[PDB]
């Protein structure tokens, strides 16, 4: 029944501020500290520290100390982390986590002790000095057929082949992440074959027949 | 802060013990040692805490222990969804909560697999802006790990050349992508490029010419 709710994902230039949000449900608000923990692309947890409803008093990892703030709303029952200074190194997900009572009366949890039980789906952060920018569509053929869907900011990318028709034999390959700040993927499939990228953030489509 | 090893491994049925050293002020002197698992795209879940105990709904392979400043986990009768990141935890005397750098177990079921290799040659499009990008598509392999080397004819090439990490296909295998930007001036001035793929020893092997 408790259910740890983060915000969305975000995007960021360098030196920007984020504050995230982390709704909560299922337990009685105040009786649980909130914890914030930190994770970069394939790398491990980090702690950020805690923060306890309650009296509001927080405490902050050394590694955050001074760019973090932890503050809590009992009417809306949301936590809220803020980061500042913002550089890529914080390109990371998020999360909130709930500590686990292992007491027989669950009162002041700090989650010093008995490890977090439950934690929210992460939000995923990205800073970069890079700015929306769409794609550029190029077919792949030989001398296998697909499009290179060049130099495109930020993720994500849809890729389709003739409008959901095509889904037999499709591969779309993860983006690769140039030094310029920019991403690049490639769709391939192994009568007519035509793309459907679409990239939202720049609010570009586009459709590309490839012999 | 605590340290794992980066990656362990076992085979269905069999064991897996993985470690988790860190130091009096936190595993040593408290019994405060928390275990996670972690599958790729999830949140982490608790599997430990103080030591040895096991929340509600964690079978008893999950076995947890500590030897002075060495707490450790060990995990029987191995089954494929064992395979994720497993991280440590500890109390840190002082009010703090220390993590280890995690653990990638893997399980044994797949067998080994040779990628397959796609190389494109850049678009007549491509060249006409004055840019040549060279695209090599790596499949369908096992382990999930390659090195990619690029050649100038028979000269390599590394000036240009990014590559993404594996990543986990829906058939379990593994895919990646390596990308060679060249001026159109070098894509014509050689005879050939070749896209180099090494797998667990063996290359695989694929060339595209003007």
């Amino acid at each position: 029944e408790v259910q740890l709710v983060q915000s969305g994902a975000e995007v960021k230039k360098p030196g920007a501020t984020m504050k995230i949000s982390c709704k909560v449900s299922g337990y009685p608000f105040t009786d649980y500290y909130m914890h914030w923990v930190q994770q970069a692309p394939g790398k491990g947890l980090e702690w950020m520290g805690l923060i306890d409803p309650e009296d509001g008093e927080t405490n902050y990892a050394e590694k955050f100390q001074g760019r973090v703030t932890i503050t809590a709303d009992t009417s809306t029952d949301t936590v809220y982390m803020e980061l500042s200074s913002l550089r890529s190194e914080d390109t990371a997900v998020y999360f909130c986590a709930k500590p686990h009572c292992s007491s027989r009366t669950c009162q002041r949890v700090s989650g010093y002790y008995f490890g977090m039980d439950v934690w929210g789906q992460g939000t995923l952060v990205t800073v970069s000095s890079a700015s929306t920018k769409g794609p550029s569509v190029f077919p792949l053929a030989p001398s296998a057929l697909g499009c290179l869907v060049k130099d495109y900011f930020p993720e994500p990318v849809t890729v389709s082949w003739n409008s959901g028709a095509l889904t037999s034999g499709v591969h779309t390959f993860p983006a690769v992440l140039q030094s310029s700040g920019l991403y690049s993927l490639s769709s391939v499939v192994t009568q007519t074959y035509i793309c459907n990228v679409n990239h939202k953030p720049s609010n570009t489509k586009v459709d590309k027949k490839v012999e | 802060a605590l340290t794992q090893p980066p990656s362990a491994s076992g085979s269905p049925g069999q064991s897996v013990t993985i470690s988790c050293t860190g130091s009096s002020n936190d595993v040593g002197d408290y019994n405060f040692v928390s275990w996670y698992q972690q599958h790729p795209g999830k949140p982490p879940k608790l599997m430990i805490y103080e030591v040895t105990k096991r929340p509600s709904g964690v079978p008893d392979r999950f076995f947890g222990s500590k030897s002075g400043n060495t707490a450790s986990l060990t995990v029987s009768g191995l089954q494929a969804d064992d395979e994720a990141d497993y991280y440590c935890s500890s109390y840190a005397g002082g009010n703090s909560v220390v993590f280890g750098g995690g653990t990638k177990l893997t399980v044994l079921g797949q067998p080994k697999a040779a990628p397959s290799v796609t190389l494109f040659p850049p678009s007549s499009e491509e060249l006409q802006a004055n840019k040549a990008t060279l695209v090599c598509l790596i499949s369908d392999f096992y382990p999930g790990a390659v090195t990619v080397a690029w050649k100038a004819d028979s000269s390599p090439v590394k000036a240009g050349v990014e590559t993404t990490t594996p990543s986990k296909q829906s058939n379990n295998k593994y895919a990646a992508s390596s990308y060679l930007s060249l001026t159109p001036e070098q894509w014509k001035s050689h005879r050939s490029y070749s896209c180099q793929v090494t797998h667990e020893g063996s290359t695989v092997e694929k060339t595209v010419a003007p």
